[PDB]
């Protein structure tokens, strides 16, 4: 059964993209 | 139309614009239905009967088979 | 048989659909009488039934599970009557149309005025013109071999 | 009388009176040579 | 809890987000840079 | 040759009539861009049956 | 530009609400920009595809992860056939008590069940437990962020790609088939028999114990020896349970044939050997190029030198290579139309081919999926002929590809477009004629005179694969046959039996039903073709417009003059095609649907019977099935089919309100928005508020584009509900 | 905003100049035509766009042809 730190953990990789992901749409600009 | 849709599909018929719930009657409608049924007598003395059996009155039947009825005016 | 489909005349769905169409204009002849003009009628609807089904029972035709004629065209003349026979007639009869229309069409080509008799056609003329189409398939190849029927590159074309 | 042949020759009457007869035709040979789905 | 998670988000991306993401692209295209 | 009542096919690809057989009606003599003026028997897009042409877009057909 | 459409001055400068609406709808066209250089574009293309590859693989982690978190993957893998899957849950804050129950049943928390097909997949590609899911869903978003760090690096300026790297052939494609799709198939492979076959006989080969479980007892002995033949060795038995060791067996590469006995569908070991055969061949193609190692071939010699000596081809393929070099339109449009044919072949092959187990039960998934696909195969296809239309008005060269083949194609185009359009004549009255003709007689009470037609052609190719109830008797349907002969010793007896085998897909029995909806897709596919064609051949100039390349693929029209120019664009082509592209879609997907329906039902003879003539399908098989979908919710309560019939009335809707754009026109709209806004001006406390953008009329093109997008999303919509209501309602 | 070009073919009908709803085209001294004269559009800033100048034109192809570009309030025929 995923545990809530896993499930934690998933949110911060997503965080992770989340921020890479406006740079390179800032960068495409 | 949309919101009652939407209402009954959600599972909840209590919130629809329904007879048997938010009801909106045309009341206006109805009023002036009453008053065609009671003319016959009154404003219209020398008449016998309803001009429609629509605004008011008994169900003509005629070969076992309605041939007019009351039409009733709801939400 | 070829699919696996049975003749009719040896088919039991064939004759199960027969007896069951004719069963239903007898229940409703039954209501009328005697010679009342409707019963007539009736009577005599049942007798084209009779004779249609009949009629494919002594044919070729193959029929399947369902009790209904399926027709074959992969080019067995076995079965030629079912779409080779029929399409050489509408092969000829159209050929004829087609041949007789260019012709007049052509032919008032070079008149007075080539525009009029497209709208208000000279019967006479057309009619000759329409007689000659029964040997339209030599025509047409005798043209084609003396370059009358093909144009060649002194047509209008697009921009590109 | 010319001039009523020609309207009788428009395209439009000529049209109507050739699909009469054509539609004619055919009906009158499904009359005589009715139910066929094959040349027997 | 994580169970939580789905009560504390949806009512975040359905509401809040598209809000301020419509009000940006408007802020954005009403700008003369 | 262009010259009056001769026939000629177009050349010009943007014609409504090209690779087609007109007439030539007048040839202008004055140093005009586009001095034949030549007749079809069909109209065009437009509803016109002429149009002038240079001598060029023009090729003789006899 | 000052305004929001920074890459187009002209559109910034616009007074209008049209500044907002094009800005939005020409930002990817990167080659229209304001000072827009090759090499940028190039540049900025490669690092939107990074983007786009970050997005997918985001995608698929979610999936993975709420599968893991909220769904029900472990029990399904206990009793796979008595579990319905679950995709995610459900928080709806606007449910009623009596929904949340609904939506609950067979669980304890509402939710919604998956019909995509990932359960099956996943078991049998090895998943057995949740917390590998997670692992996965897990490395996923880590792999996206690292495409996203790339699109950023080679964006910065000592990473930019030159143009010349860009525009490398040769290396490119020996990469790809060789690397990509070679190595890859065998990487592929090696999962299949060091993790997969495994677990379908009950060991469990992890990250924990791959390096210590030897997928074959032998070992790596028999592949360097030479003695191949011991990894096909002692296949499992027909008594084979999956999932667990009864009745196992030891092989790794195998050509058994046909399905797996209990799971009915394709040997793992079969698509083990299938991948690693198919790598062999990549890679050795990917050896074909010249790459900075002398050996090789050169792509423009080989175009160049290949031209018929007879001439009947004029100059050949001279010039094409540097045209598909020098145009992306034309690379994209080769692109999407040979993945519009994969995509309909997964479809087609996917059913037929069961791949994945215990999919085949799953009537509602399979439909899904097959619907699926060729949707999206449809707008594959229209999109390869759009770019190929653009690329002759905007990259295509009339000098280079002089007399080239390219050329001669628009040379003749008008007896390509004028016979294309004789067929779809033939078809089409023909078709329609035949259909009527049989409704008519039925009608009249003769069934008798119907005109059916067998598919002898087609039951004769069936034959040839084995097929017996046609009584063909021909190839491998005979005993004598050389062909019978050869493989009858090596696949044809599993596939003999599957076969000739009444309860699978393969090759299912035709009949003269089949025969007229076959025809009928012939014209959907000709129809639209000709549309698509004639765009692409008449986009560079016509006779109305013999100078229409100068105004571009998409303009409003020509004006009312010259008779009147409207949609005469090459855009309004694809307008005009993607409507018949629904319909011929529409007609592939319900013949599926109905022949399967049937099927499942145990009345295949309803379909024999009843699809020879039109009233059939829209009373046997429309209005009939339409019935579990319509009472989805009623005036006496709701069921878990709510959500798809609410899903079918809203597609309609917006059908409808698309019909809107597509017939009222934009002079009508323009004068009324018009009076609108005097309105406003001159009504006092509103007049407190203005507008910074006049407010007017959508354009003509853009209303085309609303409309085509409105009619097509509820088209898809309504279908959707249908085939997964009315499938799921009855059978499940 | 609009493009509006005119070609050598013109034969100086006037009839696009006579057709304009804006004033945009004007006919100018020339000795290419018989006329002498030939049609020029120089104001241009005030073109909608109405093509009722290509539908006047009599010469086999378009000797005026307008090409639709950026849009300004006078182009888009706004009163508001
Ligand atoms: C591509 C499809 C195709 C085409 C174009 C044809 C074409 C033809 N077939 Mg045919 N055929 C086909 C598939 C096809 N077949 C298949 C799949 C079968 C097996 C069911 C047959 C079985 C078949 C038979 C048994 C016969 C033909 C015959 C013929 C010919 C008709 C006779 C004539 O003069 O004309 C014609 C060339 C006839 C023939 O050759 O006559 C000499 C004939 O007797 N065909
Ligand atoms: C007798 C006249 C005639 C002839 C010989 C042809 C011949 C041809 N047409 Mg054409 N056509 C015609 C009339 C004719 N057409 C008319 C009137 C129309 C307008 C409805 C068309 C519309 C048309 C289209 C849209 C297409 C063709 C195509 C074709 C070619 C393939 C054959 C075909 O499928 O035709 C099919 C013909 C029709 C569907 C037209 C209906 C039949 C007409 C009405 C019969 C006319 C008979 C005439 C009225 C008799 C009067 C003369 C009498 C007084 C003597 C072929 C070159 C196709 C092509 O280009 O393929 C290469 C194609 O796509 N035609
Ligand atoms: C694109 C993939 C995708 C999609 C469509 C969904 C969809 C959903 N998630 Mg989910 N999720 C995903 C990936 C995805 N998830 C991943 C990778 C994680 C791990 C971090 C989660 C973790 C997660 C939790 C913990 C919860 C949901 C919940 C939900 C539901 C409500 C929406 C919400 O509150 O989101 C909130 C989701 C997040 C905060 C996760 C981060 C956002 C993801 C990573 C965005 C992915 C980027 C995507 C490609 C952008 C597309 C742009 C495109 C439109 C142009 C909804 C069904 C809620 C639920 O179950 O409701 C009942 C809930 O509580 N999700
Ligand atoms: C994922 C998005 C989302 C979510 C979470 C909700 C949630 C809700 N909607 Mg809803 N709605 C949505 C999308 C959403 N809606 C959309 C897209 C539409 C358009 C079709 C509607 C149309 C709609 C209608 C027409 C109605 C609701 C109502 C409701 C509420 C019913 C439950 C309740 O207890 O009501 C009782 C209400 C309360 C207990 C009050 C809760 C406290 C409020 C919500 C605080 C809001 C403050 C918020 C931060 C301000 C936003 C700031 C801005 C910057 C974003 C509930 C809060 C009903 C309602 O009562 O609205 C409030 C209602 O009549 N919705
Ligand atoms: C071995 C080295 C290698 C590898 C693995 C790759 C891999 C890749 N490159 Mg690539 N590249 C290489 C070397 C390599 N490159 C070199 C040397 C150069 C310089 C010359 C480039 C230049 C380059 C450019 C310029 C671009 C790429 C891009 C890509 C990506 C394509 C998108 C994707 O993920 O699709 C992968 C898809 C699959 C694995 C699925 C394949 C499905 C097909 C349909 C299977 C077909 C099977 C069979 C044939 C079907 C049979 C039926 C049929 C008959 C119908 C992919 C990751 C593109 C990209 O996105 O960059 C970010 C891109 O724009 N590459
Ligand atoms: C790899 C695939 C691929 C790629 C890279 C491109 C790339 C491109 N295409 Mg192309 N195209 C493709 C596939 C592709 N296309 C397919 C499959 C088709 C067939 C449909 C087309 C059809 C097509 C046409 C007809 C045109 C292009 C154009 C273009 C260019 C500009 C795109 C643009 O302006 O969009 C900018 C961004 C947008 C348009 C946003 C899209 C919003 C969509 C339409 C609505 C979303 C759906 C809806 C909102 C869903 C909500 C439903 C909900 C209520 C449930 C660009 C070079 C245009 C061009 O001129 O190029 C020269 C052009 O005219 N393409
Ligand atoms: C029910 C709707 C419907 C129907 C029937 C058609 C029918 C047709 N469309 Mg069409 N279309 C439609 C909706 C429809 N469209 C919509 C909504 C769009 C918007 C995208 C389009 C866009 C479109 C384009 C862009 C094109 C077509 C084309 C065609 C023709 C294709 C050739 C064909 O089938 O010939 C057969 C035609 C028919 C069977 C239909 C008419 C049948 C009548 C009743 C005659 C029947 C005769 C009968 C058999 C007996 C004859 C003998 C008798 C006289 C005794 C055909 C006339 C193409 C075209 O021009 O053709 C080359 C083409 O390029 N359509
Ligand atoms: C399927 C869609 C097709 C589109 C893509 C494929 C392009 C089509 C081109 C493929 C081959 C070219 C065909 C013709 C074009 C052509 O004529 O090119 C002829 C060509 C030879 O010419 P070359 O230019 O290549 O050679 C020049 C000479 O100098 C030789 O050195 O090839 C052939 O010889 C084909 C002859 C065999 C044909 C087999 C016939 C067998 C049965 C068919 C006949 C049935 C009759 C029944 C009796 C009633
Ligand atoms: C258009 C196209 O695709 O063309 C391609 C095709 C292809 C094949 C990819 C090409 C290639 C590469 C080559 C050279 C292909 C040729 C041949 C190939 C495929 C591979 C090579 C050698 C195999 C050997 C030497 C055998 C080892 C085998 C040995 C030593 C043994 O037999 C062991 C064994 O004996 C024991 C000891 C005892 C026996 O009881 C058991 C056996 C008998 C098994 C081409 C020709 O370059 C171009
Ligand atoms: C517009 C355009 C374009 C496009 C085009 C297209 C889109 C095309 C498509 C095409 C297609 C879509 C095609 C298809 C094809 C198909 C084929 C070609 C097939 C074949 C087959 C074969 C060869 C055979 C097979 C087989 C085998 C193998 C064995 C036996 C059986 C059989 C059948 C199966 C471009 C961009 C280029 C540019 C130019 C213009
Ligand atoms: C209804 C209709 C309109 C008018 C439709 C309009 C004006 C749509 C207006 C509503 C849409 C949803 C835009 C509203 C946007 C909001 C005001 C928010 C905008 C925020 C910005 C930052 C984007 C046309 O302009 C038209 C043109 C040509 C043919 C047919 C038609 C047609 O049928
Ligand atoms: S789009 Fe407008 S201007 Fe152009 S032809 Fe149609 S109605 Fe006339």
């Amino acid at each position: 059964m995923i545990t809530d730190f896993q499930v934690y953990i998933a949110l911060m990789a997503a965080l992770l993209a989340s921020v890479l992901a406006i740079r390179l749409g800032a960068t495409l600009y | 139309y949309i919101h009652n849709d939407t209402m009954r599909a959600l599972g909840r018929p209590q919130d629809m614009f329904s007879d048997k719930a938010i009801q909106l009657q045309p009341i206006f409608a109805q009023w002036i239905q009453n008053i065609h049924l009671l003319a016959p007598g009154t404003t219209a003395p020398n008449a016998l009967a309803t001009t429609s059996y629509a605004f008011g009155g008994d169900v003509i039947e005629v070969g076992g088979k309605i041939a007019m009825m009351p039409i009733k005016l709801g939400t | 048989e070829i699919g696996g489909l049975t003749k009719c005349s040896e088919s039991a769905a064939f004759t199960k659909r027969l007896n069951a169409s004719v069963k239903k204009l007898e229940q409703r002849a039954s209501q009328y009488e005697a010679d009342s003009p409707p019963a007539l009628a009736l009577k005599q609807q049942v007798e084209r039934t009779q004779a249609r089904f009949d009629k494919y029972s002594r044919s070729e035709l193959l029929c399947g599970a369902d009790g209904l004629p399926h027709l074959v065209a992969d080019g067995r003349w076995s079965h030629a009557a079912e779409f080779i026979l029929p399409g050489f007639g509408f092969i000829y009869i159209s050929g004829w149309i087609g041949w007789v229309g260019r012709k007049y069409l052509r032919a008032v080509s070079t008149s007075a005025n080539p525009s009029e008799s497209e709208i208000i056609i000279n019967v006479p003329l057309a009619l000759k013109i329409m007689t000659t189409g029964y040997i339209w398939p030599i025509s047409a190849w005798q043209e084609l071999i003396s370059n009358d029927l093909v144009a060649v590159s002194e047509e209008i074309t697009v921009s590109p | 009388m010319n001039d009523f042949q020609k309207y009788l020759s428009t395209a439009p009457v000529l049209l109507t009176l050739w699909m009469t007869f054509t539609a004619g035709f055919i009906i009158e040979v499904n009359r005589f040579f009715p139910d066929m789905l094959g040349l027997y | 809890a994580a169970s939580f998670l789905p009560s504390i988000l949806v009512p975040l991306v359905g509401l809040i987000f598209p809000a301020f993401s419509m009000a940006l692209f408007f802020l954005y295209v009403q700008t003369d840079d | 040759m262009i010259d009056r009542n001769s026939k000629v096919r177009i050349l010009r690809k943007e014609s409504y009539w090209f690779n087609q057989i007109g007439t030539v009606a007048t040839v202008d003599q004055s140093g005009i861009r586009y001095p034949a003026v030549v007749r079809f028997e069909s109209v065009n897009y437009a509803g016109t049956n002429t149009n002038n042409f240079a001598l060029d877009e023009l090729v003789e057909v006899k | 530009a000052t305004k929001f459409p920074k890459f187009s001055q002209a559109l910034a400068q616009d007074p209008a609400t049209r500044r907002i609406w094009y800005g939005i709808a020409t930002a990817h066209d990167l080659e229209a920009h304001d000072g827009m250089t090759e090499e940028n574009l190039y540049q900025k293309i490669f690092a939107s595809h990074f983007g786009h590859l970050a997005i997918i693989f985001l995608w698929t982690s979610g999936n993975l992860f709420h599968v893991a978190w909220q769904g029900n993957f472990e029990k399904w893998v206990s009793n796979p056939l008595k579990t319905r899957p679950i995709a995610h849950s459900i928080w709806d804050p606007h449910f009623g008590e009596s929904a949340l129950k609904a939506f609950s049943k067979g669980n304890t928390y509402p939710v919604n069940i998956t019909f995509s097909g990932l359960y099956q997949w996943w078991y049998t590609i090895g998943f057995r437990t949740n917390q590998e899911l997670y692992k996965g869903s897990i490395g996923l978003l880590l792999l996206a962020s690292v495409l996203l760090i790339a699109g950023w690096l080679h964006l910065q300026p000592k990473f930019r790609p030159s143009l010349s790297w860009f525009k490398n052939n040769e290396s490119r494609l020996n990469h790809h088939l060789s690397g990509l799709l070679g190595f890859s198939s065998l990487a592929w492979t090696g999962h299949l028999v060091h993790v997969a076959i495994p677990a379908s006989r009950g060991v469990h080969v992890g990250w924990d114990n791959f390096l210590t479980t030897p997928p074959h007892p032998a070992g790596l002995t028999p592949f360097f020896t030479g003695n191949w033949t011991v990894y096909a060795e002692n296949p499992d038995s027909a008594t084979h349970v999956f999932n667990t060791s009864e009745g196992s067996g030891t092989a790794i590469l195998t050509f058994l044939g046909g399905f797996h006995p209990q799971t009915q569908s394709l040997w793992l070991s079969d698509m083990a050997h299938h991948h690693l055969a198919i790598a062999v061949v990549f890679i050795v193609a990917g050896h074909m190029y010249r790459t900075n190692f002398g050996i090789g071939h050169n792509m423009k010699e080989i175009l160049d030198a290949h031209r018929p000596p007879g001439g009947r081809l004029g100059a050949g393929h001279v010039g094409l290579f540097e045209t598909i070099t020098n145009s992306l339109h034309m690379q994209l449009g080769l692109a999407l139309a040979c993945l519009g044919v994969a995509t309909s072949l997964t479809a087609q092959h996917m059913y037929a081919l069961t791949p994945y187990a215990y999919l085949s039960k799953d009537f509602t998934t399979e439909a899904a999926l097959y619907t699926h696909h060729q949707y999206i195969a449809g707008f594959l296809m229209v999109g390869a002929f759009a770019h190929g239309a653009i690329f002759f008005v905007r990259d295509y060269d009339p000098e280079l590809n002089k007399n080239n083949v390219l050329a001669r194609m628009l040379e003749h185009k008008e007896a390509i477009i004028s016979h294309l359009s004789w067929a779809s004549l033939f078809l089409g009255f023909h078709t329609l004629g035949l259909y009527i003709h049989n409704d008519t007689v039925v009608a009249f009470g003769q069934p008798e005179k119907q005109i059916l037609f067998e598919p002898l052609f087609a039951e004769y190719i069936q034959a040839a694969s084995g097929k017996a109830v046609y009584q063909f008797n021909v190839l491998l349907a005979s005993s004598t046959s050389p062909a019978t002969a050869a493989g009858n010793q090596v696949w044809l007896p599993g596939w003999l039996e599957a076969i000739n085998n009444p309860k699978t897909d393969l090759f299912l029995k035709i009949g003269p039903g089949d025969f007229l909806v076959h025809h009928a897709i012939a014209l959907g596919l000709h129809v639209t073709a000709l549309i698509l064609v004639k765009g692409a051949l008449d986009a560079r100039g016509s006779k109305l417009m013999p100078d229409k390349k100068d105004f571009g693929y998409s303009f409003p029209c020509d004006g009312p003059g010259r008779g009147g120019t409207c949609d005469i664009s090459a855009w309004d082509a694809f307008y005009l095609a993607m409507f018949w592209m629904l319909n011929t879609i529409g007609w592939v997907t319900f013949y599926w649907h109905w022949k399967h329906m049937t099927i499942w039902g145990g009345n295949p003879g309803q379909f024999d019977e009843s699809s020879n003539y039109i009233m059939g399908w829209l009373r046997d098989y429309l209005w009939l099935n339409s019935s579990p979908l319509i009472n989805g919710y009623n005036p006496f309560g709701m069921n878990n089919l709510s959500v798809w019939s609410w899903m079918f009335l809203f597609g309609h809707l917006i059908w409808a309100t698309g019909f809107m754009f597509l017939i009222s026109w934009r002079g009508y709209w323009q004068e009324l928005i018009e009076t609108l806004v005097w309105a406003h001006e001159r009504t006092p406390l509103a007049n407190l508020i203005r507008w910074r953008d006049k407010p007017v009329a959508l354009s003509i093109v853009q209303a085309r584009l609303v409309g085509l997008v409105h009619f097509s999303v509820g088209y898809i919509l309504t279908y959707a509900a249908f085939v997964i209501a009315s499938t799921s309602g009855k059978f499940a | 905003s609009h493009t509006v070009k005119i070609y050598d073919t013109c034969i100086g009908c006037t009839q696009c100049v006579r057709a304009c709803p804006t004033d945009v085209l004007e006919m100018v001294p020339w000795d290419g035509c018989k006329s002498g004269q030939i049609a020029s559009s120089p104001r241009v800033e005030d073109c909608v766009g109405c093509k009722r100048c290509e539908t006047a034109c009599p010469t086999d192809f378009l000797s005026v042809r307008v090409y639709l570009g950026a849009e300004t309030t006078r182009s888009l025929g706004l009163a508001y």
